[PDB]
C-alpha cells in the first residue's frame, strides 16, 4: 500500500547522495 | 473400517509443536489403496488365530526408514499374540519388531534416564529409567508369551 | 548508439515506408489511423441498400489524401511496386526460377508440390485443384502480415549497407509482376490469388527467411572482430556458401532441401574426428556415463590414438554415399532449372572432412559450424501430401531359423513382463474394477455391445490425421475410437507413470530396466545445455567410441508380427496375478483384446486421401454414365468422381491426361497391422523394441569378435538408440570386421539401418537433435519467426509475445545476434492488435459502436500502431516488458525505479522515460459425469436440491467442479464457435475499458496483504561493496553475443538443483502428477482456499476441505501433511508473484541457487523463507545486470541502518503485508502464530 | 574350461606359452618403481560405482528435531553438495581403499 | 562503480526536504 | 509403564487415551471369532491345540498354516482402523443345510 | 513336458487375498530358444547315467540376474547324482555348485543367523544356524557322494 | 575494514529465535557514513597509544 | 560417550542411527580391497608394514 | 457463522450416499 | 555500427586470447 509520486525530478540530488556515499 | 477421533492425537501426540519425532510424522499420513489391502490381511490373520500367521515384506526403502520402523515396533507388540497358547507372529516377524524396539527406547536419552545393559547383548536387555524397569520381558519368547496379548 | 534510440528510428521509418503519409511521433503512446477495402460494400448492396459514392471516396485518398474524418487520417496500404523502391537487379537467381515453372503436367500424388503456373481463363478441373491444394499446403499463418516483413527487411539493409539476395530476387518480382497474392491482415489465413505461379508464398517464406540469415551471420562477424570463417586451413566466405546453397533448392525447395539436409548435418559431426593433436574441455562427473553433475576445466590438446583407424573401410564407403547423397540432388537440379552451376564451395571441404581439424577456442570454427546446420531452416513447414497405402504383408519377414525375428519376439517378451514387476515396486499398479470410471478422465463410450464391433467395414471404420513438423515432411497421426482405447488405458497405466521420472542409471550388466529406457515430455522441462551434459563430457573423452544407429522408416518394418505377438503374449502372462477379478462382469484376460483385438489394431480399415489417377475427357463420359454415385465417400473439389477402383484403372494413363479421376466407395482404401502413434503405448513400445533389438546387438558382436567393443551404457529413446562403448583395438582389419556385425545383426532383424545414417566415432555425439562436439555445444535453431504450425489468434496479446520472448531468448542462445532479436520484438512490437477493433471513433470523446450513417458505415475498422519501445515498458502497465541492455531480464517495476538511478542506463533508457503511463490497455480475453466422477462429485451431485444449490448462489469458492465441467463443455465448443462468440463480447468491452483509460500517475511498489512479489527488496537499501574472484569460468556453450557471453564468464553455469522453487511449489509437484490436477489447478487455486479458511478444529475436518474441490481424495493427505506442517514449521504465510527465471538460458546459470547467496547475498537474518526468496529472486536481476554492463563484481548486500524513523516505516510496511486488518475478521486464522507474533520484536 | 572338454580331448596336445602362477617378484624388483604399480593396479581392478545417501527422515527425526534453534550441524543438512565437491568425496573414498 | 540504490523510504525524505 | 520410564512421555499418554477404542476393537473379532465363523470347517479343539508347539519344533506332520505377507506402516494403519462388521455373510443361514 | 500344478505356489483366499511364492520371479518366466536346447540336454544326461556329463557354458554376451546363479546351486545339488556309482556332472561343474551353494547361504536378507567358519578356506566349511548344521557334507566328495543323489 | 564471518555470529548470538536481548538487536545493523568515520577514530586512537 | 557427555544430546542421537549404514559402508571397502583390488601390483606385506 | 455451516450440510450428506 | 559495448566486447577478448 505504499507509492512513490510520479513526479519527482530529484534526479539530481539522488545522483548527489550515492556521490556523497562514493 | 472406522478411524478413531481426530483429537485424540491432537490432544496428546502434537500437543507441542516446534517437536517431532517417530510418531508425530507418522501421524500426519492416510494409507494409500494398496495399504488398505494390508490392513486386510492383519483381520484376516486375527480371526483365524493358529491357522493364518503373517511375516513382514522384504522391500527397502521402509525397512531403512527409521521413522515407521519405529512406530511399527511399539504398535506391533499391543496388536499382536506370540502368546503360549497360538501365535498370530511368525517365528521371524516376531524377532524384527524386537529390534525395533529396542532401537526407539533408545535412540534419544539425555542423562536423566539412565540405561544399565545387561549381560547377553541381546535386543530389549537393560534396565531403562529412574525407577531401573527390566525391559527383558519384551523380547519375544514363543513358550510364554512375554511381550504381546498373551 | 543505443538499441532504443538507433532501433526505433527504423521502425518508425518502416511505417513511414508502410503507411506512407503518417505523421508519427515517437513520445506518443500508440497513434491511431484507419482504412477500409470494399469488399463489405458490396454486400449490402446486394441486401437492397445501395451506397451513395461508390469508389468516389477511394479516388478521394490513394496519393493525394486530402480526406480524413474526425480529425483522424486515412491512409492506404502500400502496392507491391514501391516495397523495395522500384529497384531492380540482375538476379541470376531469378531467371533460373523462371525457367523452372511448367503448366498443366504435374503428378496428382505427390509429396511436395512442383511449380504450377497459372493460366486465366483455364479448366475448373486441374487449376481448381491446383489451387485446392496450394490453398492446403502453402500457407504463412502467424502473427505478422509477409508483407510488411518484405518492407522491413528494405529499410534494414539500407542502415547496413548490405543487399541481400532474397530481396534481390524479390525486387525482380516487382517490376514485372504487380501482386502475388492479396494476404488479409485481419485473419491472416486468406491467399485467394496466384498471378503467376502457384507457388509464389513458398517463393516469400524462403525470402524472408534468407534475407535474415546472413544479416545475423554478418552482425555477429563484426562482434567477434573477424572478416571472415574460417574452415581448418582456408579462408570460408560463409555468404557464398548460403548463395550457392539458395541457387540449388529454388527449383523445389521442399524436395531439394530434404534430401541435402542429410550431407550437411552429416559434414557437422565428422569433421574434427581425424586430426592428431585434438583439442577438448576437459569435463568431469560421476562414475556413471549418464551422470549430469559434470565441472568443467580449461581448454587443452591431446595426441589422437584414433589417426590410423579413419583409413578403413567403413569411412570410405560411408563417405562417397554422402557424396552421392549431393550429387543425386544436384542432377535433379541442373536438368529442372537452366544453371549449369552447383556448390563449388562446400564441395571442396567433402572430399577431406575427417583429417581437417576443428578448433572451438576459436570463434572462427564455431560460427561455421553453427550455421550449417541453421542452413536448412529457410523452406520451413513443410507441408506435403500423403497418401494411403496399405499393409502389403507379403513384404512382411517371416521367422526362420537363419533369421532373428523369433529370437527379437522371445526377448521383448520378457521386457514388458520386466516393466510391470519393476513398476510394482515403485507403486505403479494396474486400475482397479472400482474406479474404472473415474480413471477415465485422464484422455479428454463403454457399451457391452459398442465394445464387441469391429472396425474392418466399409460402414463403419477409423479415420486418420495428420499434424506438421518445422522442417520435415509432414507425419500422420492416428486417430482411435475411445470404445477401445480404455482397455489400452487399464493396462498401459503403469507403464505411462513409471518411465515418466528423469533419473536413472545406464549400465548393461545391470538387472533394472527403467533407467535405460526413458520417454521425455513435450517440452524440455530445464535447459538444453543443462540437461543434455551427459552428451558433452563424452565427446571431451579419449576413451569413449559412441555407436548411434538410426531406423529409416522405422513403422514399415515394426509392421512386422514379431513384436505384435510377443508384446501381447508378455500383456497376458503378466495379468496372472490379477486373474480372479472382473473388470464389469467378465475377465481382465478378455479385455485386453479388447483394445489390442482384431477389429482394433490387426485389420482396421483407415480413411485418409484418395487415390487419383490423371486421364482423358472422352473416355471418361462414356463410362460415367452408368457410375455417377457419390454419397458414400467425399471427392476432393478438383477431381471428378466415379465408383469404383476396378472401372478407374482399365482408364488410367494418357498422354494428354486432362480430367482427374476418383473413386468413392469401391476403393478398399488401407488396412494397416504398425503400431499407432494415437495409442496410450506409442513411445513406450517401440522403444522397448530398440531394447529387443539392441540386447542382440551386444551378443552377436560378443560372439564373433570377442574382447573388442565392451558396452558401457544403453539409452534408448524414440526411435533412437545410443550405445557409449569403447574400443579396445585401432585396427584397420579387426575394425572393419566388428562394424560390418552391427548391420548384419539389425538386417537379420529386418530392419535396414543405412550406412551413411548410423554414427561410429570417438569425438561427436548428437542425441535428440543436440549436437555435442569436442567436449563443446554446437547448436541448431530450427525454429522459425514467420510460419507456424497452425494458424494462431491472439486472444492475451499480454500473454502472447511474454510467450514470444521466451521463443526468442532460446535463438540469441543458440547463436543469433542479440541486438538483432531486439530489432524483431521492436517491429513485432507494433504490428499485433492493428486489427483487432470492430467500429470507428472519435478522439478524446465516447467511441461509437452503431453508426447509422452512409459515411462512416465506409470507414468499418481501425488500426492501432503502438509504439516500438513498447517492448521496454514493464508488466502490469498495460505493456510487457523485456530489458534493453539484455534480454534474458525481466523488466518490473521495481526495476524502472532502478534502473533510471543507474549511470551507464541514463543513455539506453532516455527515450524509455518519456512513454511510460502513456500506452493503451492490452487485448486481454477471458449425463455421462454420473458415472466418471469421484464419490465427492456423485455425493454433492446426487445431493437434495435443497443442499446442493447453496455451494452455487450463495457461497463455496469452487474453482474446479461442474461450472468447470460447463468450462469444459465450452473448452470442446471452443474451437469455432466459442472462440468467436466471446470475440463479439470483449470488444464492446474493450471500447468501454479503452474510453475509461486515465493515464494515471503515483505508480506504487507493492502487492496486496495475502501475496508479495519482488518489489519487496525496495523497503531496504542495497549497499554494493566486497570483493570477489574475476576468475573467468569455463563453459561448454561458445557461440554467443557479448550481451549473454559476459553473464556465463561472470556467473559459471550451475552445478547443484536450485532452491528458489518454494513450498507453496512443492505442493504443485504433487498436482503436476495428476492429469485431473495438473491441466485444472495449481497453487494459486489452492491457496485461495486456505485463504478462505485457514486455522480449523481438527484435521479431519481438514483432510476433507479439498475433496470440496471434487477432484481427488488420495492427494488430501499431502494437503493434511504440509498444513500440519505449516502449523508447526514456521511459513511466511504469503505468496510470491514473479515471471522471472523462467527462460531457458537463466536456468543454465548460477544464479538462484543456494551457492548464489552464500557468495552475492548479504541480508538481515530476521527474515522469513519467503521473504529471503523475494530478495533472492530481486538478486538475481541486479547480478546479471551488472554482469551484462561491464560493471565490477561485487557483494551485493541489503543494508538497514540505525536511523530510528526509517526503522519504524519497516515495521509499519512488514506487518502490514503479513496479517490483514480487515480480513482476519473474514478468514478468522488465529494471530498466535509464531512469525507474526515476532514481529513485534524484529527491528525496534 | 570349455576347451578342454570336446570329444577329441582324448588325443590332443595343449601347448601353453605363458604360465600363469606369476613369481611376483619379478614385478617388484624394478627399481623405484611403486607409483608405476600402483596406476596399473588402479586402472586394472577398480570398479565404477555409485554414491548413496541415506533416508531424510534418519536425520528429520533427530538432528533438526527442535526448531527454533539452530546449530553447526543444522546448518549442514539442509545443503546440497556442488559438481566440484563431489569429486572430492571421489578423493574420500580412493584413499579409504588403499590404505598406507 | 554506479552506486547504492536506495529505498523507498529514503526517496520519501528526499521529496519531502525539497519542497520545505 | 516402560514408555512412562523410558522419558517417553507424550507419546505414552496416546496409548493411554486410546485404549477405549483398542478395547471395542477386540471385543468386536471375539464376536466375530466365537459366534459367526463357527462352522464344521472350523478347526477340531485337539488340531489347534498343537499348532503352536508344531510351530516351534518344526514337526511338519501336521498341516502348515497359510503365511501372508504385510508390509511396515500398515502395522501403523491397523491400530487406527477398527473393523465393524455391517454386512454379514448372506450363506450363513443356507450354511447348516450345505454342511449336510 | 508337463510343468507342475499352479495351486502349489498360490492359494488365493478371498477375493485380494493371496500367498505368493518365494520364486514369484522364477516361476513366471519363458524359457527362450536357447535355453529350451539345454533342458533337453539335462533330461538326456539323466536318462544316460554315466555317458553324458554336464559343464557351465561361461558367456560373456548373456546377462542374467545374481538371484539366478543362487537359486540354481540349490536346485543343482538336489536333481544330480555325483554318488559312488555313476556321475551326472564333471568335477569341475560340481565345484561351481558348491560354490554357488556357499553364496546363497551366505547373502541372507533376513535377519542374520550365526556362523562360524572353519580353518580351510574351501566352500561350505562353516557351521550355520542356531543349532549349528555342519554344512561340510555338501562339497562334492567323488567316492561317496556326500552332497548330490545317491 | 574486514567483517567476520557472518556464520560466527549465526550459531552463537542469534542461535534460537524468540528471544532477544541486547546483542541481537544490534547484529545486523550496518554502520552509515559518520558512524564509520568514528571507527577510523578508534584505530587511529590505537595506533598511537598515548 | 564423549558426545552426550558434552551435552550434545541430538547431535550424538544422530550417529546412533547413522550406525547401521555406517557399518555397511565400510563393509563393501572391506571387499573391494580384499578381492577385488588383489593383484600382483598390490603392495608386499613387507613394504606394506614400514 | 454462514461458512462454518455450509461444510457441516455436505459433510453430513455425503455419509448417507457412501 | 554495432549495439553492443566496446567494454564488453574488449573483456571478451582477454579470455579469448586466453585459450589460444
Amino acid at each position: 500500500l505504499l507509492s512513490v509520486f510520479a513526479l519527482q525530478e530529484i534526479m539530481q540530488k539522488v545522483r548527489q547522495v550515492q556521490a556523497d556515499y562514493m | 473400517y472406522i478411524a478413531p477421533n481426530p483429537r485424540i492425537s491432537s490432544i496428546t501426540l502434537t500437543q507441542r509443536i516446534t517437536t517431532t519425532g517417530p510418531f508425530a510424522i507418522l501421524t500426519g499420513s492416510t494409507p494409500t489403496a494398496q495399504q488398505l489391502n494390508d490392513v486386510r490381511k492383519i483381520y484376516l490373520a486375527l480371526m483365524f488365530p493358529g491357522q493364518i500367521i503373517l511375516d513382514l515384506k522384504i522391500d527397502p526403502g521402509e525397512r531403512m526408514d527409521p521413522a515407521v520402523r519405529m512406530v511399527a515396533g511399539v504398535v506391533g507388540h499391543l496388536l499382536f499374540t506370540a502368546g503360549g497358547r497360538f501365535t498370530n507372529l511368525t517365528q521371524n516377524m516376531a524377532r524384527q519388531l524386537d529390534i525395533a524396539l529396542n532401537d526407539y527406547l533408545l535412540y534419544m536419552y539425555n542423562t536423566r534416564v539412565q540405561v544399565n545393559y545387561g549381560p547377553t547383548g541381546e535386543p530389549l536387555d537393560f534396565q531403562i529409567g529412574r525407577n531401573q524397569y527390566d525391559c527383558n520381558v519384551f523380547r519375544a519368547d514363543f513358550a510364554t508369551g512375554t511381550g504381546y496379548n498373551g | 548508439v543505443a538499441i532504443t534510440v538507433q532501433g526505433a528510428q527504423l521502425i518508425k521509418r518502416v511505417v513511414e515506408r508502410f503507411y506512407p503519409g503518417i505523421a508519427f511521433n515517437i513520445n506518443e503512446g500508440a497513434c491511431y489511423i484507419y482504412k477500409f477495402s470494399d469488399h463489405i460494400r458490396r454486400i449490402r448492396m446486394k441486401h437492397g441498400t445501395k451506397y451513395r459514392r461508390q469508389a468516389e471516396e477511394i479516388i478521394r485518398n490513394i496519393s493525394l489524401r486530402k480526406e480524413r474524418l474526425y480529425g483522424i487520417p486515412v491512409l492506404d496500404e502500400v502496392e507491391w511496386k514501391y516495397v523495395f523502391d522500384g529497384q531492380t537487379f540482375q538476379s541470376y537467381a531469378f531467371e533460373v526460377y523462371v525457367n523452372s515453372i511448367l503448366p498443366w503436367s504435374e503428378l496428382d500424388p505427390e509429396e511436395e508440390f512442383l511449380r504450377n503456373y497459372r493460366v486465366s481463363r483455364e479448366m475448373t478441373e486441374v487449376e481448381k485443384f491446383i489451387e485446392f491444394r496450394a490453398k492446403n499446403e502453402m500457407q504463412i499463418y502467424g502473427d505478422i502480415p509477409i508483407k510488411v516483413w518484405c518492407c522491413f527487411i528494405n529499410e534494414l539493409s539500407a542502415e547496413l549497407k548490405h543487399v541481400p539476395l532474397g530481396m534481390q530476387v524479390m525486387a525482380d518480382f516487382v517490376n514485372r509482376f504487380d501482386s502475388p497474392f492479396h494476404q488479409g491482415n485481419r485473419d491472416l489465413s486468406n491467399l485467394e490469388d496466384f498471378q503467376v505461379a502457384y507457388t509464389t508464398p513458398l517463393l516469400f517464406e524462403m525470402c524472408c527467411m534468407e534475407s535474415i540469415l546472413e544479416f545475423n551471420i554478418k552482425m555477429r562477424m563484426r562482434e567477434e572482430e573477424i572478416s571472415a570463417l574460417e574452415f581448418g586451413d582456408m579462408k570460408v566466405d560463409p555468404v557464398g556458401l548460403l548463395r550457392e546453397f539458395f541457387i540449388l533448392c529454388l527449383p523445389h525447395p521442399k524436395k531439394i532441401n530434404n534430401v541435402l539436409r542429410a550431407p550437411y548435418s552429416w559434414f557437422v559431426k565428422m569433421w574434427g574426428v581425424g586430426a592428431d593433436p585434438i583439442v577438448v574441455l576437459q569435463s568431469t562427473a560421476g562414475d556413471d556415463r549418464n551422470s549430469k553433475d559434470v565441472f568443467y576445466d580449461k581448454f587443452r590438446t591431446e595426441p589422437n590414438r584414433y589417426k590410423a583407424l579413419f583409413r578403413s573401410s567403413f569411412y570410405n564407403e560411408s563417405r562417397r554415399m554422402n557424396e552421392e547423397k549431393i550429387l543425386e540432388a544436384v542432377k535433379y537440379s541442373q536438368k529442372l532449372g537452366s544453371h549449369d552451376r552447383r556448390l563449388p564451395l562446400f564441395e571442396k571441404m567433402l572430399k577431406t572432412v575427417y583429417t581437417t581439424p576443428f578448433y572451438p577456442h576459436k570463434s572462427s570454427n564455431m560460427i561455421l559450424a553453427s550455421f550449417l546446420l541453421s542452413i536448412q531452416t529457410i523452406t520451413g513447414y513443410g507441408r506435403a501430401w500423403v497418401k494411403n497405402v496399405s499393409t502389403e504383408f507379403d513384404k512382411q519377414l517371416k521367422p526362420n531359423p537363419s533369421n532373428l525375428v523369433q529370437d527379437v519376439s522371445d526377448l521383448t517378451r520378457e521386457f514388458f513382463k520386466q516393466a510391470y514387476v519393476e513398476a510394482k515396486e515403485r507403486r505403479e499398479e494396474i486400475v482397479k474394477p472400482e474406479d474404472l470410471y473415474t480413471s477415465m478422465l485422464r484422455l479428454a463410450v463403454f457399451t457391452d455391445e459398442e465394445l464387441h464391433k469391429k472396425y474392418n467395414s466399409v460402414e463403419l471404420y477409423q479415420t486418420k490425421g495428420s499434424r506438421d513438423v518445422p522442417i520435415k515432411a509432414t507425419r500422420t497421426i492416428y486417430s482411435i475410437n475411445l470404445s477401445v482405447l480404455v482397455p489400452q488405458l487399464i493396462v498401459t497405466l503403469p507403464l505411462n507413470e513409471y518411465f515418466s521420472r528423469v533419473g536413472g542409471i545406464t549400465s548393461p550388466d545391470y538387472k533394472k530396466i527403467g533407467g535405460k529406457v526413458i520417454v521425455g515430455d513435450l517440452e524440455a522441462t530445464g535447459s538444453r545445455v543443462m540437461d543434455a551434459a551427459d552428451c558433452f563430457r563424452n565427446s571431451a573423452d579419449r576413451d569413449i567410441f559412441t555407436i548411434a544407429i538410426d531406423y529409416s522408416e522405422y513403422d514399415t518394418h515394426l509392421t512386422r508380427h514379431n513384436f505384435r505377438t510377443g508384446m501381447l503374449q508378455g500383456i497376458r502372462e503378466a495379468m496372472a496375478p490379477y486373474r480372479d477379478l472382473r473388470y464389469e462382469g467378465y475377465t481382465l484376460e478378455q479385455i485386453i483384446d479388447f483394445g489390442y483385438g482384431e477389429g482394433r489394431v490387426a485389420n482396421t480399415l483407415w480413411n485418409g486421401k484418395r487415390r487419383l489417377f490423371k486421364t482423358t475427357f472422352d473416355a471418361y463420359i462414356r463410362l460415367d454414365e452408368s457410375e455417377r454415385d457419390k454419397g458414400s465417400f467425399k471427392v476432393p473439389k478438383g477431381v471428378l468422381p466415379v465408383s469404383s477402383v476396378d472401372v478407374a484403372n482399365r482408364i488410367a494413363v494418357d498422354k494428354g491426361f486432362d480430367t482427374l479421376i476418383a473413386a468413392t466407395d469401391g476403393s478398399d482404401l488401407a488396412l494397416i497391422d504398425t503400431h499407432l502413434s494415437g495409442e496410450n503405448s506409442t513411445l513406450i513400445a517401440n522403444s522397448m523394441h530398440n531394447m529387443a533389438i539392441g540386447t542382440l546387438m551386444q551378443r552377436e558382436v560378443g560372439r564373433e569378435q570377442p574382447g573388442v567393443l565392451t558396452f558401457l551404457s544403453e539409452q534408448y529413446v524414440g526411435d533412437d538408440t545410443l550405445f557409449y562403448t569403447k574400443l579396445h583395438t585401432t585396427d584397420t582389419k579387426v575394425f572393419d570386421k566388428v562394424a560390418a556385425s552391427i548391420f548384419d545383426t539389425v538386417a537379420k532383424c529386418g530392419h535396414e539401418a543405412s550406412p551413411s545414417k548410423t554414427m561410429m566415432t570417438p569425438y561427436s555425439v548428437e542425441k535428440t537433435q543436440t549436437h555435442a562436439k569436442q567436449g563443446c555445444y554446437v547448436p541448431q535453431d530450427r525454429m522459425m519467426i514467420i510460419s507456424s504450425e497452425r494458424r494462431k489468434d491472439i486472444e492475451d496479446v499480454q500473454g502472447y509475445v511474454r510467450s514470444q520472448v521466451q521463443t526468442m531468448i532460446t535463438k540469441v542462445s543458440r547463436g543469433f545476434c542479440h541486438d538483432l532479436a531486439q530489432l524483431i520484438l521492436m517491429l513485432k512490437t507494433t504490428f499485433i492488435g492493428a486489427w483487432k477493433m470492430k467500429r470507428t471513433i472519435k478522439e478524446d470523446a465516447m467511441y461509437r459502436d452503431r453508426k447509422f450513417d452512409s459515411n462512416d458505415e465506409d470507414g468499418f475498422t481501425l488500426i492501432q500502431i503502438r509504439n516500438p519501445l513498447a517492448l521496454y515498458v514493464p508488466i502490469g502497465w498495460n505493456g510487457y516488458g523485456a530489458h534493453p541492455a539484455a534480454l534474458n531480464i525481466v523488466m518490473t517495476e521495481e526495476m524502472y525505479v532502478d534502473s533510471i538511478m543507474i549511470s551507464k542506463l541514463d543513455e539506453i533508457m532516455a527515450p524509455i522515460r518519456r512513454i511510460v503511463h502513456d500506452i493503451p490497455p492490452c487485448w486481454n480475453e477471458t449425463s455421462f459425469f454420473s458415472k466418471m466422477a469421484r464419490p465427492a462429485v456423485q455425493a454433492a451431485l446426487s445431493d437434495p436440491q435443497i443442499i446442493n444449490l447453496v455451494e452455487e448462489l450463495p457461497l463455496g469458492e469452487f474453482s474446479p467442479g461442474r461450472i468447470s465441467r460447463t468450462m469444459m463443455h465450452s473448452a470442446l465448443l471452443k474451437e469455432s464457435s466459442a472462440r468467436t462468440l466471446l470475440s463479439s463480447g470483449y470488444e464492446l468491452e474493450y471500447q468501454k475499458a479503452l474510453n475509461s483509460w486515465i493515464t494515471q500517475v503515483s505508480m506504487r511498489l507493492g502487492e496486496e496483504s495475502g501475496v508479495i512479489s519482488t518489489s519487496y527488496a525496495k523497503l531496504f537499501d542495497v549497499y554494493f561493496e566486497g570483493e570477489l574472484d574475476g576468475a573467468p569460468h569455463m563453459f561448454p556453450d561458445q557461440n554467443l553475443s557479448p550481451q549473454f557471453y559476459i553473464q556465463k564468464m561472470m556467473i559459471g553455469p550451475r552445478v547443484s538443483s536450485r532452491v528458489r522453487n518454494s513450498y507453496v511449489d512443492r505442493i504443485d509437484v504433487i498436482l503436476r502428477k495428476d492429469v485431473v490436477m495438473r491441466g485444472f489447478i495449481t497453487a494459486n487455486t489452492i491457496l485461495n482456499v486456505i485463504e478462505k479458511l485457514g486455522t480449523n478444529h481438527s484435521v479431519g475436518d481438514l483432510v476433507t476441505v479439498f475433496t470440496l474441490m471434487n477432484i481427488e481424495t488420495r492427494v488430501a493427505e499431502e494437503l493434511a501433511e504440509y498444513m500440519t506442517s505449516e502449523k508447526i514449521r514456521f511459513d511466511a504465510l504469503k505468496l510470491l508473484k514473479k515471471g522471472i527465471a523462467g527462460d531457458e538460458f537463466t536456468m543454465s546459470l548460477n544464479v538462484a541457487t543456494q551457492d548464489f547467496i552464500d557468495t552475492y547475498l548479504a541480508y538481515p537474518y530476521q527474515l522469513t523463507k519467503t521473504e529471503v526468496d523475494a530478495i533472492s529472486l530481486y538478486c538475481t536481476q541486479m547480478i546479471m545486470l551488472r554482469a551484462a554492463l561491464g560493471l565490477p563484481k561485487k557483494k551485493m548486500k541489503i543494508v538497514v541502518t540505525d536511523d530510528a524513523k526509517k526503522r519504524y516505516k519497516i515495521r509499519l510496511q512488514r506487518f502490514r503485508t503479513h496479517v490483514p486488518k480487515i480480513k482476519v475478521l473474514k478468514k478468522l486464522i488465529d494471530p498466535n502464530r509464531m512469525t507474526v507474533r515476532n514481529l513485534e520484536n524484529q527491528f525496534v | 574350461q570349455e576347451v578342454l572338454t570336446d570329444f577329441r580331448r582324448q588325443d590332443t596336445i595343449w601347448v601353453l606359452a605363458l604360465q600363469l602362477p606369476v613369481n611376483p617378484q619379478v614385478v617388484w624388483d624394478v627399481p623405484r618403481s611403486s607409483i608405476a604399480n600402483l596406476i596399473m593396479n588402479i586402472a586394472t581392478c577398480l570398479p565404477t560405482g555409485e554414491y548413496i545417501a541415506p533416508n531424510p527422515r534418519i536425520s528429520s527425526i533427530t538432528l533438526t528435531q527442535r526448531i527454533t534453534t539452530t546449530g553447526p550441524f543444522a546448518i549442514l543438512t539442509g545443503s546440497t553438495p556442488t559438481a566440484q565437491q563431489l569429486n572430492d568425496v571421489r578423493k574420500i573414498y580412493l584413499a579409504l581403499m588403499f590404505p598406507g | 562503480d554506479s552506486g547504492p540504490l536506495l529505498s523507498v523510504f529514503a526517496l520519501q525524505e528526499i521529496m519531502q526536504k525539497v519542497r520545505q | 509403564r516402560m514408555l512412562v520410564a523410558a522419558g517417553k512421555d507424550s507419546e505414552a499418554a496416546y496409548f493411554r487415551s486410546m485404549l477405549p477404542f483398542h478395547m471395542v476393537r477386540f471385543a468386536r473379532i471375539n464376536q466375530i471369532i466365537n459366534e459367526d465363523l463357527h462352522s464344521v470347517f472350523s478347526l477340531p479343539d485337539d488340531m489347534f491345540n498343537a499348532l503352536l508347539p508344531d510351530l516351534i519344533a518344526g514337526a511338519h506332520q501336521n498341516a502348515d498354516p497359510v503365511v501372508l505377507d504385510v508390509s511396515w506402516i500398515s502395522l501403523w494403519f491397523a491400530f487406527n482402523r477398527s473393523f465393524e462388521p455391517t454386512h454379514r455373510n448372506e450363506m450363513l443361514e443356507v450354511a447348516p443345510l450345505i454342511e449336510s
